[PDB]
């Protein structure tokens, strides 16, 4: 009668057990789904676990230790798995009620942490997430700045602040210099996670960064007790930064190989746990940080980086590269075989799919540089803005193109909350609007309503591009100095702009001076593009030599040749071939002549 | 004359702008946003398993331990994974020969149905 006097006895204990098998099985189920039957098998499986759980919460009275180890269990696997938020809210809710009656602290903690952040994560709304700033600044208020939990509950607030950056910006960053001062005396590795995360959202933001952070940020991989997984985190984010800035990233490849052979092998843990005080941590999910996936990532990175050097048989790092970082992620998407949830299994293979879509839209960008049309058409990704932008780009640079389509495509993107791509979108408007009012044949009256769209479209993007981190961009820089230049004087524009004073006019010509006399001869990325408008402008404003004029419009002509921009060519050509004639180079005007002469064959049809 | 006089073609580079997109201004924001997400952040308390063994001998118990005495119909909605590229095939094994998983836990699952896949959803409209 034994087992009878078991099976009654410890009832409550064996259930409990059964719980944990059901899961360990589904988790090993999980990266084999690949059909509807696997998938209601698998939840199958969760649900026995769900049932086990509720049956030892619901049928039992519970010591505090058994309902805290099982109601969090409990509510993690509801949040995570299932749309059962609201029970998973209940059962938490019961616990936090139990918690005040005990001087069991941490615990009780652990509950609001689940209820602050995990909760309204689970609710998938914004709106849900901006109700907690209020619960969080109570639970704060509270508590000493030495206190752990302070530090959590402050990071919780600025998860909810993230949600409507709108002037909600200057509060986030606030918010994390203040939580970056508290937990600097604390433990190292909190302080690293809380740094890379506030360089993200700068990043995400494309707002400056201070110089003090960045320094903060480098000397994280200094040679301390950093999780690895944060060293790479923060080299990462380094490098997104030289690159978010067009700067050169040289230096930084070498510390990445650096860091490839100074901590090789390391094995590799895909969750960093920090013990943030005695009696809880932290648990870290970061399946993206280790040696094959950050080998696979940095190949993105520097295609990114040259790809506005595809032109070139020497720096077409991107044309080489993009392909390869397309099939290792298809590849590592497929051998993806990681023994956790299945929305954690589907969670990592859709990193690997916007790596994909990433690879594809470079890849178009580049095809869109050297040529007209892309072979294939223009593929469908999983970015929409990044789509209509790619619609744009190969609608304006069509044979026959139609410029009221292609400007209600950049005023779209002029409407996006990606700051970026707002900054693009108002940019090219720009360039259309001042090519409507050079061309204008209306009179006094139509010419001055075009003049002031052109100043409003000009102040628009001047606004826009001042308050971001591009103005530590020299690529940016030089070409809103040059965007600023063709609309003002009489080749560029038929009818140029002007104004008082201004300062603005010297501004910008100490400007277009400075970079066209160090990019003749810091100095500027080598787009062609970039290159090719500052020479045509240099040379016609600011060179006074005859044959140095013809040096420099045969370089633009010759430009024109390396890459897709036919109108571009042809401009440059016009200027060249009166350069050579003013001049008195006879055998060049003739050949200049004679290729201008198939350039608008071409053109025309 | 010269070249292209009298031909619609653009003469001026702020016309000719206008059919030229701005290719060297390469977006990249995307970027650093497929990193800035670790996959799961999450507090845990660090303590001792509150639940006591059972007996070994009780883990051959051979028959099946009805869990859920009651609420199962409240029916449970499942997340089905956005972006998951599910088939139709039954060619895999029936649930009560996946591995693993012990033999009370096989017996338990005996007789219970599958979740339905209506039960299991991308989302609901409360």
């Amino acid at each position: 009668m034994v087992m009878a006097v078991n099976l009654h006895k410890h009832q409550k204990n064996l259930v409990y057990r059964l719980s944990q098998q059901y899961l360990a099985a589904a988790r090993d189920l999980a990266a084999d789904v690949r059909s509807e039957k696997q998938l209601q098998q698998y939840y199958t499986l969760v649900r026995q676990c769900v049932h086990g759980l509720r049956y030892v919460k619901d049928g039992f009275q519970l010591t505090v230790e058994e309902d805290i180890q099982v109601t969090l269990q409990l509510a993690r696997v509801l949040l995570e798995e299932t749309h059962e938020v609201e029970l998973a809210e209940q059962y938490l809710g019961s616990l936090r009620t139990r918690l005040r009656t005990t001087p069991l602290t941490d615990a009780r903690h652990a509950v609001e942490f689940q209820l602050l952040y995990d909760v309204p994560l689970a609710k998938e709304d914004r709106a849900e997430l901006r109700q907690v700033v209020r619960h969080t600044t109570g639970l704060l208020e509270e508590l000493a700045d030495s206190d752990a939990w302070a530090w959590l509950f402050r990071y919780c607030r600025i998860i909810g602040l993230e949600a409507g950056g709108a002037r909600s910006n200057s509060a986030v960053l606030q918010e994390y210099l203040k939580l970056l001062q508290l937990v600097s005396a604390g433990p190292v590795g909190l302080h690293a996670f809380v740094l890379c995360s506030c360089v993200a959202f700068i990043l995400d933001r494309v707002v400056e960064l201070d110089r003090s952070l960045l320094t903060q940020l480098r000397a994280l991989r200094k040679a301390t007790a950093i999780p690895l997984q944060l060293q790479m985190w923060s080299l990462l984010l380094d490098l997104l930064v030289a690159i978010q800035l067009d700067e050169n990233i040289m230096d930084l490849l070498t510390d990445f190989k650096d860091f490839f052979s100074t901590h090789k092998d390391a094995d590799g843990d895909d969750t960093v746990v920090l013990s943030i005080k005695e009696g809880v941590n932290v648990r870290l999910f970061v399946p993206l940080f280790n040696y094959h996936d950050c080998k696979n990532i940095l190949l993105l990175f520097q295609s990114v980086s040259y790809l506005t050097t595809c032109y070139s048989k020497s720096s077409n790092f991107s044309t080489k590269f993009l392909p390869k970082v397309l099939k290792t992620s298809q590849e590592l998407k497929e051998t993806l075989q990681k023994r956790t949830s299945l929305v954690h299994v589907q969670s990592i293979r859709n990193i690997y799919d916007k790596v994909v879509d990433l690879c594809r839209f470079y890849q178009t960008w580049e095809s869109l540089i050297l040529s007209e049309r892309v072979e294939g058409g223009i593929p469908r990704l999983q970015y929409s803005e990044y789509n209509i932008l790619l619609e744009a780009i190969s609608s304006q640079q069509a044979q026959q193109a139609d410029l009221s389509h292609v400007g209600r495509l950049y005023s779209t993107l002029t409407k996006s909350k990606d700051p970026e791509l707002r900054l693009i979108g108002i940019a090219h408007l720009y360039t259309l609007i001042v090519a409507e009012l050079s061309s204008c044949s209306e009179g006094p009256e139509g010419i001055s309503e075009l003049t002031q769209k052109t100043t409003d479209a000009w102040e628009q993007l001047q606004h826009a591009y001042l308050s971001s981190s591009l103005v530590q961009n020299n690529v940016w820089k030089c070409s809103v100095a040059i965007l600023w230049a063709i609309s003002r004087f009489e080749p560029f524009s038929g009818h140029p702009i002007h104004s008082s004073s201004n300062d603005q006019q010297t501004l910008y010509m100490q400007q277009l001076n400075e970079f066209f006399t160090d990019n003749a001869l810091f100095k500027l990325k080598k787009s062609l593009l970039l290159h090719f408008l500052l020479n045509y402008l240099g040379g016609t404003m600011l060179v006074s030599d005859v044959q140095k004029r013809c040096d420099i419009s045969s370089s633009c002509f010759q430009m024109g040749k390396q890459q897709y921009m036919p109108g571009m060519r042809y401009v440059a050509g016009i200027w060249h071939l009166m350069n050579s004639t003013v001049a008195m180079k006879t055998k060049e005007v003739a050949i200049t002549r004679a290729k201008l002469e198939g350039l608008v064959d071409k053109m025309l049809n | 004359t010269f070249p292209g006089e009298d031909t619609r073609i653009p003469k001026r580079i702020s016309e000719a702008l206008s059919h030229q997109p701005l290719n060297h201004l390469v977006p990249k924001r995307e970027l650093s946003r497929l990193l800035s997400k670790p996959v799961q952040i999450s507090v845990q308390l660090e303590s001792e398993d509150a639940f006591e063994e059972v007996p070994e001998e009780l883990w051959q118990y051979p028959h099946p331990i009805d869990l859920d005495p009651l609420r199962l119909e409240q029916p449970l909605r499942f997340r089905r994974p956005r972006g998951a590229r599910l088939d139709y095939r039954e060619d895999s094994s029936e649930i009560a020969d996946l591995p693993g998983m012990g033999q009370l836990a096989r017996a338990c699952l005996s007789g219970t149905q599958l979740v339905d896949s209506a039960a299991i959803v991308e989302s609901i409209e409360s």
